[PDB]
RNA sequence: ACUGCAGGGGAGACUGGAAUUCCUGGUGUAGCGGUGGAAUGCGCAGAUAUCAGGAGGAACACCGGUGGCGAAGGCGGGUCUCUGGGCAGUAACUGACGCUGAGGAGCGAAAGCGUGGGGAGCGAACAGGAUUAGAUACCCUGGUAGUCCACGCCGUAAACGGUGGGUACUAGGUGUGGGUUUCCUUCCUUGGGAUCCGUGCCGUAGCUAACGCAUUAAGUACCCCGCCUGGGGAGUACGGCCGCAAGGCUAAAACUCAAAGGAAUUGACGGGGGCCCGCACAAGCGGCGGAGCAUGUGGAUUAAUUCGAUGCAACGCGAAGAA
């Protein structure tokens, strides 16, 4: 607002995994208010990951993470007779949470049955930096590159 | 297939364009790469990032023909000269002196009408 | 009259530099130009760009200003020739020879007209592109007369200080320009003081409807000339004078209406300036508009579909219960 920031509000770390991650995965794919119900779609994912990999489902949800994680936005502005999109930095923070928006509705949007199959596939494409969210970030990075020119 | 290690470089920073040709002492064009060489095209040409990238062009293409150092001349009232005149410091050519050499008419030929838009 | 002073006052002749364009040649390759975005356009048959040389017309950066000059219009690249006016000083000379001026005469921005020349750049008309519903415009690409010179014509401008010419008087304060004058005369200061001619601003009285004027009056008086009697019709008609023409000057009436107008105040508005704010913009979350059902509305039908409500702020409203 014109009236300076708004802290954001904090979270808690599951017990299940020490961390914050978890907790905004599960606070993302939350809907509905059935926060037992997005724990346990988060949980069975991970699982089913670890199941696949061998490897700490928390790790891996870090690979995944930073390989995904974008650099600029492409957010556009109109001065004149027509309008362009002028690339920019991002802040760690957004550019998780946008990494995270993707991954979630790119997962949500799957040709799987159900979501804990589903999440465990995009979360392990995202590690392996070949699934949606990283054609997507790809996508962002090159089309914001390509307006490098009007950079005011 | 020539060796200039002396030379004289040339901006022409217009509201439009911005061309960078680079020249022996005595003004033979050795190389000329502008905005609209390098991929641009529309009022894009006028930006300083299609000016630097123009001299960026224009001091490889010095540096394969055979040229170690140039004097600049410079003249427009374009926004791509400070960011043409970097570019070919830190692209391998060494700029030296700078000077400006935009004509100055003595109240000469009349200008165009003032624009009504 | 004599001695000094400043000046883009004016006319003629010669001449200089910058810049644009064009021509020729060299270097050189794929773009150049243009806009808010583009396209028309130019180049690839060698363009833009760079260098050197040449041709040509126009206008004279810096000085340059709030300045100077001129009756007004207007006036600065330089040099020379001819010429106008003004200011200061002495009071040298004449002795009211002064002021205004109906008609009349001359001068008079730009645009335009005639004759010959010239034409770099700009640029009405015109053409293409672009915007838009349309775009006979604003923008872009071009481009003719014209803008320039010589001699004539035309005599019109918001030709304005929106203030006719001349004189006398009516506190001051503060800049600038041209002189002169003693003193402080070295306090070097070219400052201050006195006077004359101007040019700005602020300010006393006075005037004004107010805004404002205020020694450069719109204050206090005199002399002369010009002009007005509500707004349109109309600065038009007819007649007349001038003009190659365009047109200029003198200049009405019928009829129509009861206002047209000048200052200042409040409010409102603005695609005016400054600030701030709102799920208002932005980041996201969940919907409508697509399908079926319920309710209200419009229209149609009928015996009524009793009636009111109609933007946001009426439409599951009045109606928190129609066999
Ligand atoms: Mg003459
Ligand atoms: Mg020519
Ligand atoms: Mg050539
Ligand atoms: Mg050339
Ligand atoms: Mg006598
Ligand atoms: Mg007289
Ligand atoms: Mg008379
Ligand atoms: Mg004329
Ligand atoms: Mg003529
Ligand atoms: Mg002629
Ligand atoms: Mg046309
Ligand atoms: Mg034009
Ligand atoms: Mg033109
Ligand atoms: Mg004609
Ligand atoms: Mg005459
Ligand atoms: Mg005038
Ligand atoms: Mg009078
Ligand atoms: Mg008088
Ligand atoms: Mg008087
Ligand atoms: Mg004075
Ligand atoms: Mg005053
Ligand atoms: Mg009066
Ligand atoms: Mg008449
Ligand atoms: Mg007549
Ligand atoms: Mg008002
Ligand atoms: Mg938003
Ligand atoms: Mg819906
Ligand atoms: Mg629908
Ligand atoms: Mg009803
Ligand atoms: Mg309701």
């Amino acid at each position: 607002p014109r009236k300076g920031p708004a802290p954001k509000r904090p979270l808690v770390n599951d017990p299940v995994y020490g961390s914050q991650l978890v907790t905004q995965l599960v606070n993302k794919v939350l809907l509905k208010g059935k926060k037992s119900l997005a724990e346990r779609i988060v949980y069975g994912a991970l699982e089913q990951a670890r199941d696949k990999t061998g490897t700490d489902p928390v790790i891996t949800l870090k690979r995944a993470l930073d390989n995904v994680k974008p650099a600029l936005e492409v957010r556009s502005r109109r001065v004149g007779g027509a309008t362009y999109q002028v690339p920019v930095e991002v802040r760690p923070d957004r550019s998780t949470t946008l990494a995270l928006r993707w991954l979630v509705g790119y997962s949500r949007q799957r040709r799987e049955k159900t979501m804990i199959e589903r999440l465990a596939n995009e979360i392990l494409d995202a590690s392996n930096g070949l699934g949606a969210s990283v054609k997507r970030r790809e996508d962002t990075h090159k089309m914001a590159e390509a307006n490098r020119a009007f950079a005011h | 297939k020539k060796n200039v290690p002396h030379g004289a470089a040339h901006i022409k920073s217009t509201f439009n364009n911005t061309i960078v040709t680079i020249t022996d002492p005595q003004g033979n064009v050795i190389a000329w790469a502008s905005s609209g060489h390098v991929g641009f095209k529309g009022s894009r040409k006028s930006t300083p990032f299609a000016a630097q990238l123009a001299a960026e062009n224009a001091a490889r293409k010095a540096q394969d023909h055979g040229v170690r150092k140039v004097d600049v001349f410079v003249k427009g009232p374009g926004s791509g000269r400070e960011t043409a005149i970097r570019s070919l410091q830190a692209a391998g050519l060494e700029v030296g002196a700078i000077s400006d050499v935009t004509p100055q008419p003595h109240n000469g030929v009349r200008p165009p009408k003032r624009r009504r838009v």
